[PDB]
């Protein structure tokens, strides 16, 4: 996921502009829910996933709001300690507690049913058991009991009218989430929300803790701790699942790092490229980050000092002129099927045999498989979600950043062979590969493009749909699941706010029983497809005058 | 009137809801969302619940056992009845909205029932708060902020302890899985300010 913005100080024709694009993964119907609620204490319009009570996406007319994940560290698991006799039991504090249990039944259609029990201690619910040692896992959520504090948080933050009311919700939202704000008088703001555990000192959040009472948590931190800024000296706020703060601490998944290599650097350099932004500029940010290959900028230093002494005629020099000339933005061919440019084709191929000399070299199997991957990876459907620089490409760039590198280098990923060496024998790779299959004239080459795929089923894997309800996008966008745009003063606009969003296939995945789709199943996939957008409106005068049907139930509760 | 619903759709299908008080006012939701989504809707709530084996068999049992193995109904549960009337109504309201239209659809189907109910072999029940709650908690928390890889990381650790020593299997440790990165690009620029809170890195809760 990712978002930018746009303060007063750099929005133009304009005061604030929010640009937010929720990276889940693209499903037919679609993942959001567009709603407008007008009344009891509320007057908002926007879309949300699943249709929570709480919109996640959308604005009140005097503030709008927005997310991306957070992944801080909220999670840490326990390790408990079991005894042959009193099974069932755990040792906490000097006595031996009793584990909560319950008995579940799975149903199952066309087949037998199966009952099982789960298991949970003060730590949380019970992940894998060992009788040897006699351990048994428990999973410690710092959000724990506040599920529903969250869910109302997600709601009650709507009806906020400044910071103050807002970040009072805020507070209350439990999970890890960045939140984002922005207001009529040009105002912005983003807290890194969430419930975070007050660990014992000495307590690495990287790995597992003894559960016998000694390291559990002393509380959780306050909302002092949780990273925020308002109105911030740069004029902006941007976040693709990058860091919130300086020494802020990632989720300790050994898949995920906040390094020097970090995707958010491409909506950075776009923001600060010009003093000020339009709201249409603002926009055409998610078409460019969405063809943007995340690993060009990264490498093709090292690839250029590696190959600047070698002569015209040999071919990885070839290979790295190639990417100089590029700026990295994939389009397709009018074939509709391959890129214009091969440069993901090459730095992928470049990428991974690096990958394969380097990082993945040091590590013991097989755990070095966890740093193989390229990034690039994908099916002929396309990716599941968003491309990022992989957790080996982020190791791999402190590596080649040298002594500029904060991450000391315990070991030479390099094998004490010179660096330049290395990203040579890979270029050789690279070009071995590719030559063998696209032939040698580099200016033809036809690479396939990604593309993508609206799913039938849903994240879990769970059909949500007909299989044949599945629907194609011949260009992979490495952009939202849903993009919405709030414009706050716009300067020629009659209203003190206006609103766009775009909820692919469309508002409704009804299909009546002849097989009849709603006339609303499918009239946003090509606005999609074309980084187009449809107005929000929030008004009364705005809904009205853009009615096209109504509807009046009478219920008492 | 306190009891009346109004509900006007744009000419994207986009549903908005007029309404006076909270209840009536997430009823209008529910109901349009039943109307949208029926079908999505069930399916995700048996994902959020671990019950689509139910419906779709075998090759889901797992899917399901691991999805109540994530999660404590009866905590869910108590923080659905600790909720002020208020807070409450909101899940209630949206949860008789769509019984309203799940009543309709099952009343007269043959026009009503989306497809897919038809196609795959059953029919859509009526929803309660826990259900509403579900949604939320199963497809934000214990999906979208429920990671950890603590066991892996120390069995890497542990490995790289045996193939490089004590003291330099924790530094590459280090070096692999960083506990900060200074260089990281943040969204805060450091003039705003910086996290005061260091944790220990060196694995000493062993
Ligand atoms: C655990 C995650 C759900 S977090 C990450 C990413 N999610 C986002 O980028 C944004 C987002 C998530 C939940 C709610 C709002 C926004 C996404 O997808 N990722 C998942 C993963 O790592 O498998
Ligand atoms: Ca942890």
């Amino acid at each position: 996921s990712n978002m930018w913005v746009i303060g007063k100080s750099k929005a133009q024709d304009a005061k604030a502009i929010m640009v937010n694009g929720p990276q889940f993964g693209w499903y037919a119907p679609a993942y959001t829910y567009g709603i407008g609620l007008h009344g009891a204490g509320y007057d908002v319009t926007g879309n949300t996933p699943f249709a929570y009570p709480g919109l996640v996406f959308g604005h009140n007319g005097v503030i709008s709001w927005g997310s991306t994940a957070g992944f801080g560290d909220d999670v840490d698991i326990f390790a408990e300690r079991l005894s042959a006799e009193k099974p069932g039991y755990y040792l906490h504090n000097g006595k031996w507690v009793k584990m909560l249990s319950r008995e579940e039944t799975i149903t199952v259609k066309n087949g037998q049913a199966e009952t099982f029990t789960v298991w949970r201690t003060v730590h949380g619910n019970i992940l894998q058991t060992d009788q040897t040692t006699q351990t048994a896992y428990a999973k410690s959520r710092a959000w724990d009991g506040k599920e529903l504090a969250s869910l109302l948080a997600w709601t009650h933050q709507m009806k906020a009218k400044n910071w103050q009311e807002w970040t009072q919700q805020a507070a209350k939202q439990a999970l890890t989430i960045n939140w984002y704000y922005a207001d009529v008088n040009g105002n912005i703001g983003y807290v890194h929300t969430g419930a975070y555990p007050d660990r014992q000192s000495g307590h690495d959040p990287r790995l597992p803790v003894p559960g016998t009472g000694k390291w559990d948590w002393k509380g959780l931190l306050p909302f002092e701790m949780n990273p925020k800024v308002y109105n911030p000296q740069s004029g902006y706020i941007a976040n693709w699942a990058n860091s919130p703060q300086k020494d802020y601490p990632a989720s300790d998944l050994f898949a995920f790092l906040w390094g020097g290599a970090d995707r958010v650097t491409e909506i950075d350099r776009l923001l600060e490229q010009k003093p000020r932004l339009t709201a249409d500029q603002a926009w055409d940010v998610i078409r460019q980050t969405s063809r943007q290959d995340l690993n060009l900028r990264l490498f093709l230093p090292t690839l250029q000092a590696a190959t600047s002494g070698l002569t015209q005629s040999d071919p990885r020099r070839q290979l790295v002129e190639t990417l100089t000339r590029w700026d990295g933005i994939n389009l397709l061919n009018d074939d509709g099927k391959t890129w214009q440019q091969p440069g993901s084709a090459i730095l992928n191929v470049w990428l991974t045999s690096m990958l394969k000399r380097t990082v993945v070299a040091a590590v013991p199997m097989p755990f070095d498989k966890w740093y193989s991957a390229s990034g690039y990876e994908t099916t002929q459907d396309g990716p599941t979600g968003s491309l990022n620089i992989s957790v080996g490409a982020k190791i791999l760039y402190e590596a080649v950043q040298g002594d500029k590198s904060p991450i000391p280098q315990a070991v030479d990923l390099f094998a004490g062979k010179p660096q330049q060496e290395v990203v040579l024998a890979a270029l050789e790779d690279t070009w071995e590969t590719l030559s063998k299959r696209y032939g040698n004239n580099v200016s033809n080459w036809k690479t396939p493009a990604m593309a993508l795929t609206f799913r039938a089923n849903n994240f879990f894997g769970v059909p949500q749909a007909a299989a044949e309800e599945t629907r194609h996008q011949a260009e992979y966008q490495n952009r939202g699941t849903e993009n919405d745009m709030i414009v706050f003063s716009p300067t020629t606009s009659d209203r003190p706010v206006l609103a766009w969003d775009v909820v692919a296939p469309g508002q409704s995945g009804f299909i009546a029983p002849d097989g009849t789709v709603d006339k609303h199943y499918e009239d946003q996939l090509k606005m999609y497809e074309n980084f187009g957008r449809k107005s929000l409106w929030l008004t009364k005068q705005d809904v009205e005058a853009h009615k096209e049907s109504q509807e009046v139930l009478h219920v008492q509760r | 009137s306190s009891s009346e619903i109004k509900i006007v759709r744009d000419e994207y299908g986009m549903p908005h809801i007029y309404a006076n008080d909270t209840w009536h006012l997430f009823y209008g939701y529910g109901y349009v969302v039943a109307q949208d989504r029926l079908f999505q809707m069930e399916m995700a709530r048996r994902s959020t619940q671990g019950t689509v084996a139910e419906v779709l068999g075998k090759d889901f049992v797992k899917f399901d056992k691991d999805i109540r193995r994530n999660y404590w109904p009866d905590a869910i549960r108590a923080q659905i009845a600790a909720l002020s009337p208020e807070d409450m109504s909101i899940l209630q309201g949206y949860a008789d909205g769509m019984n309203a239209w799940i009543d309709k659809v099952n009343t007269n189907p043959e026009t009503l029932l989306p497809k897919q109910f038809n196609t795959f072999g059953f029919t859509p029940k009526r929803w309660e708060p826990f259900d509403v709650a579900m949604i939320f908690v199963g497809t934000m928390a214990n999906r979208f902020s429920d990671s950890t890889s603590e066991i892996d990381n120390l069995a890497l650790l542990t490995a790289l302890k045996d193939k490089y020593g004590v003291s330099q299997g924790m530094a590459v440790f280090n070096q692999l899985k960083w506990l900060v990165n200074p260089s990281a690009p943040t969204t805060i620029a450091v003039q705003e300010s910086n996290y005061p809170l260091k944790f220990n890195q060196q694995n000493s809760q062993t």
